[PDB]
RNA sequence: AAUUCUUGGACCGGCGCAAGACGGACCAGAGCGAAAGCAUUUGCCAAGAAUGUUUUCAUUAAUCAAGAACGAAAGUCGGAGGUUCGAAGACGAUCAGAUACCGUCGUAGUUCCGACCAUAAACGAUGCCGACCGGCGAUGCGGCGGCGUUAUUCCCAUGACCCGCCGGGCAGCUUCCGGGAAACCAAAGUCUUUGGGUUCCGGGGGGAGUAUGGUUGCAAAGCUGAAACUUAAAGGAAUUGA
């Protein structure tokens, strides 16, 4: 009403009262909104008012008392109004808002320190939203509709988050921060999003400059990871080159190729390097551990990925992926731990995975170790399915599967008796809504990948089992009857020859093989070999022993 | 004031708003004899007849 | 000292009801069950306990029916348990069928707008599509689970604690066959505890026999059938 | 018992109406205030002790002739008001007599606003400021620490209890601190082993808080205040009798 010279002098005798005792927290938003809904004249309700609103969203946060506590969905809402108004204001505005001299008022106020650690409070309110939405997130039942309620809010956040970025007024250097925002929102955005903005293949689809607005968003990772890492290497802080590279690796991983990623994660050398960061960074290291996994089984490179999903199944405690697991050991710490957990719908699912360790080894143990399985043993790999193996055999009842260790093991046991149908449809029953099919964001390419890689490990079966009394073998029929390509199945048995060194003769350029296998009891005396190489091994060990 | 006289009663045949004061005032300091002490009737309304009728079922 | 003439607690708790507060109508009969007032089930000590429990079933707590079920076999020994037989069996009844219309409503209308719904995918479940499934599911948790998690520990409750040994009860074997027979038609978690339970109440049995206990023996109703 | 009221319906009972006083029980060896004094609710206005402080100024302080603010009750002048009670007074009883106690009336007054008066057993019958010298249990306010109980059920965290510690306050109990004529007092102690600072004030009992002069007030009266003369005790605490 007066040329605030009664505004900004009742904006401080209101602004004063923020986090004394006796303030009541509550009928102070009203008297900061009472300078917006009462203020209606030009820099006197129009102009100045990026100040009293920077202080009215300030004490709207400060509805809460604790910092530990989830905001409620009324002022919730009403900070995502508030928030949006400031921004829509500010854009058709080009001038800085604390300060930095424009005309004479009611900018300029050069008075107080300097118009950038107060011109960026603003990030500092929608960073504050972003690290607030995640307690909303965290602080519902995740199998609830109120879930999917809040979720709805996901798509309203990422419409704001990008309209402060769209703000490039910065003094990369210093937007990184809204930067590492941005991508920490998107990184981890699926294939249904990633490849549907390009997979109607552009024609007369989908290239016009008016639909191509949301497939700048992929291709966004490198656009923005890019700045916010090779900055990083002059800059001082270490979470905003860590955080951003982890998202580019985790975002080029459950779509795109295990060969891209790699050199990006073997760069960085964290499996070595991370050690001493916060756990807060060394949770989506394991998330993004565990996704390098899942890509190479999801390609079909399934000892790789094997030699690499160990030691968090490994480990009873491989939640570090999603909520709290076990009892005691420091209520004091355990308390600090249901803040840091990951949010829900980001979480990996771990029937899933479970089912990723327990068949990669199902075909790099039901195939490898079946050459010296003929009372041939010294290959022995004691970390396996036989951690399961070893239990379920080890009872009397067993009938249809139903958990997806015995839904695993009833046809890797069947499998073994090749029975090449047997193996396979228990694999692609009830388990495309057990979370194995359905769930990795492809619907029948993993089993596409899959089955192909059971067709080729069931010609494979031949090579090791059956070739006992065979002096003559077929061949056309033999990929005819197992419904594979014909070179795609002579090949491992190539490989076999080459390889496993089978006792039997290749003539193929007439498509048939003699084998000539007869060590039937020949082996039984030497099955006491076994042994007398134990004798013999050792009789080189006793002088070592005693002299 | 949100409800009609015969449920303002039918509360006052209990002690529902005497039960209600016991509980909120557990905070600030535990109470325990809370009763609405006495009701008196100020200013009544225009007499009709329909009402009362229906008030005697 | 709330009660002369323990008859006023029902007229209190009935004239609680009438404002529509079941808490302290819950309270004046729960304060009733457990004084002085001890002697030997009066037939007002029917509808007090069976007012009690239809309480305690709307307002969904299991450990007051625990509570009220305790006072009453204590109060109500085999001098007659005619009267706390049909008071378990009322209040499992009570459980089961408001279930049963649970089921029924937020399986029908809720899901049958649910029929209508936005099936085809918006971007909300499509985040949410790499853990879960059907929406049908997602729903009727939030309206249905509640009253199953209260039937399970309602039968639970009316075979762990008031019937062990007991030799004066087949209403146990009754109850668990029912509850065997709710199982496949519901969820399947609160079986495990269910055998469990029939097994660790049979160690139980069988061991020591310092009370009314069944002789688990020749006798073929209380051994065999 | 009588004076008073009442078949122009008193007293008793019901429904309302107005008036002017007064805030029961909760209410305490509890609180606040310089003393007088202060109690239904809610709002507004300025003040204040104690506590907390690794804030600030740097001796600014203690007590005080002159001078000044407040000062129960009663009382005087002016305006409003007058329910109860009630100096004066009108009677009714009792009594040897009653001009009193007791009882029915009852003007001033009691209540509010504005001017006065400045005194009380205005008392802790005890000036103020500072230091030192036993113990115990509680209590009111502030702080601090700790098993556990109960509400916010989600209990972070506040409130209600519980156990202790620190500082200011109202008091209490106890003892060969010590004092005192004793009664008694942790101050009325640290006093012939007499001295921390300062204001007021007492000198046997009367005459007498009188006379007189001065001053203040409309009046009532307040503050200051002798002498002649009379007198051997008056008095304080405690003891043993009656």
């Amino acid at each position: 009403e007066i040329t605030h010279a009664v505004v900004i002098k009742k904006l401080n005798e209101i602004l004063q009262a923020r986090g004394k005792k006796g303030t009541d927290r509550a009928a102070q938003i009203e008297l900061l909104q009472l300078l917006v809904q009462i203020a209606s004249e030009n820099n006197l309700g129009e102009g100045v008012i990026v100040k009293i609103k920077f202080n009215i969203i300030a004490s709207l946060y400060d509805y809460n008392p604790n910092l530990a506590t989830y905001m409620k969905p009324e002022m919730w809402q009403k900070c995502l109004d508030c928030i949006n108004e400031l921004m829509d204001i500010l854009f058709a505005n080009p001038n800085i808002f604390v300060g930095e001299n424009i005309l004479e008022e009611s900018e300029n106020l050069q008075n107080v320190d300097q118009p950038l650690r107060v011109r960026g409070c603003i990030l500092t309110l929608v960073e504050r939203m972003d690290e607030e939405f995640t307690k909303i997130m965290q602080n519902t039942d995740p199998h609830s509709q109120e879930y999917v309620e809040h979720l709805k809010d996901e798509a309203q956040v990422c419409a704001i988050i990008e309209r402060v970025q769209r703000y490039l007024e910065e003094k990369t250097e210093e937007i990184c921060r809204v930067y590492l925002r941005r991508i920490l929102h998107t990184y981890y955005k699926f294939d249904y999003k990633a490849h549907q903005r390009q997979l109607t293949p552009p024609e007369g689809s989908s290239k016009s400059e008016q639909d191509q607005a949301e497939n700048e968003g992929e291709d966004s990772a490198v656009l923005m990871e890019r700045l916010c890492k090779y900055i990083y290497a002059k800059d001082r802080t270490d979470r905003i080159r860590t955080c951003a590279i982890l998202c580019h690796i985790y975002h080029h991983a459950l779509h795109s190729r295990w060969y891209q990623a790699r050199d990006l994660m073997l760069m960085s050398h964290l499996q070595d390097n991370i050690q001493h960061a916060d756990p807060p960074v060394q949770i989506l290291y394991n998330r993004t551990m565990v996704q390098l996994g899942i890509c190479a089984f999801r390609q079909g490179l399934t000892k790789d990925a094997h030699n690499a999903l160990l030691d968090i199944q490994s480990s009873g405690r491989a939640k570090e992926l999603l909520g709290q697991g076990l009892l005691l050991r420091s209520l004091q710490e355990r308390n600090q731990e249901q803040e840091k957990v990951e949010r829900r719908r980001q979480e990996p699912f771990h029937l899933h995975i479970n089912l990723e360790l327990l068949e990669c080894v199902y075909l790099v143990s039901a195939m490898l170790l079946e050459i010296p399985y003929m009372a041939a043993h010294e290959s022995d790999a004691r970390r396996r399915m036989i951690s399961k193996q070893f239990h379920h055999q080890l009872r009397v009842g067993e009938r249809q599967p139903l958990l997806g260790p015995p839904e695993s093991m009833r046809e890797h046991v069947v499998a073994a008796s090749k029975a090449m149908k047997m193996g396979d449809w228990k694999t692609c029953h009830s388990f495309i809504i057990n979370e194995k099919m359905n769930g990795k964001v492809w619907d029948l390419f993993p089993e596409a990948d899959k089955v192909r890689t059971m067709l080729v490990r069931k010609i494979q079966e031949e090579s090791l089992r059956t070739y006992l009394f065979t002096y003559s073998s077929v061949y056309d029929s033999i990929s005819m009857e197992t419904l594979s390509d014909m070179f795609e199945l002579d090949l491992p048995t190539v490989h076999s020859i080459i390889s496993k060194m089978i006792i039997n003769e290749e003539l193929m350029a007439s498509l048939d093989q003699p084998t000539q296998t007869v060590v039937m009891h020949r082996t039984e005396p030497t099955a006491q070999q076994n042994l007398a190489l134990q004798l013999a091994e050792k009789l080189g060990s006793l002088v070592e022993n005693n002299e | 004031q949100t409800n009609d006289l015969k449920e303002v009663v039918n509360k006052l045949i209990p002690d529902s708003i005497g039960k209600d004061i016991e509980k909120a005032c557990q905070s600030i300091y535990p109470l325990h004899d809370v009763f609405v002490r006495k009701v008196k009737m100020l200013k009544k309304p225009k007499f009709e007849l329909g009402k009362l009728m229906e008030l005697h079922g | 000292a709330y009660f002369q003439r323990p008859e006023n607690a029902l007229k209190r708790a009935n004239e609680f009801l009438e404002v529509g507060k079941k808490q302290p109508a819950l309270d004046v009969l729960y304060d009733v069950m457990k004084s002085k007032k001890h002697r030997t089930w009066q037939k007002i000590h029917e509808p007090i306990m069976l007012k009690y429990l239809e309480l305690c079933v709307d307002l969904r707590k299991s450990h007051l029916a625990k509570e009220g079920l305790y006072q009453y076999k204590n109060i109500c020994q085999q001098v007659n348990i005619k009267s706390l037989e049909d008071v378990v069996r009322a209040y499992l009844k009570l459980a089961e069928e408001k279930t049963e219309a649970a089921k029924e409503e937020s399986q029908q209308m809720v899901l049958d707008i649910e029929d209508l719904d936005n099936i085809q995918t918006p971007e909300s479940v499509l985040l949410s599509a790499v853990s879960g499934e059907d929406t049908q599911d997602r729903t009727d948790r939030l309206l249905l689970t509640p009253w199953v998690k209260f039937l399970w520990e309602s039968y639970r409750q009316c075979l762990d604690l008031l019937r062990n040994n007991s030799r004066v009860e087949r209403l146990y074997h009754d109850i668990a066959q029912q509850a065997f027979k709710f199982c496949l038609q519901y969820t399947r978690k609160a079986e495990f505890r269910k055998l469990c339970d029939n097994l660790r109440m049979h160690l139980s049995q069988i061991q020591r026999h310092h009370n009314q206990s069944t002789a688990i023996n020749l006798n073929n109703p209380e051994s065999q059938s």
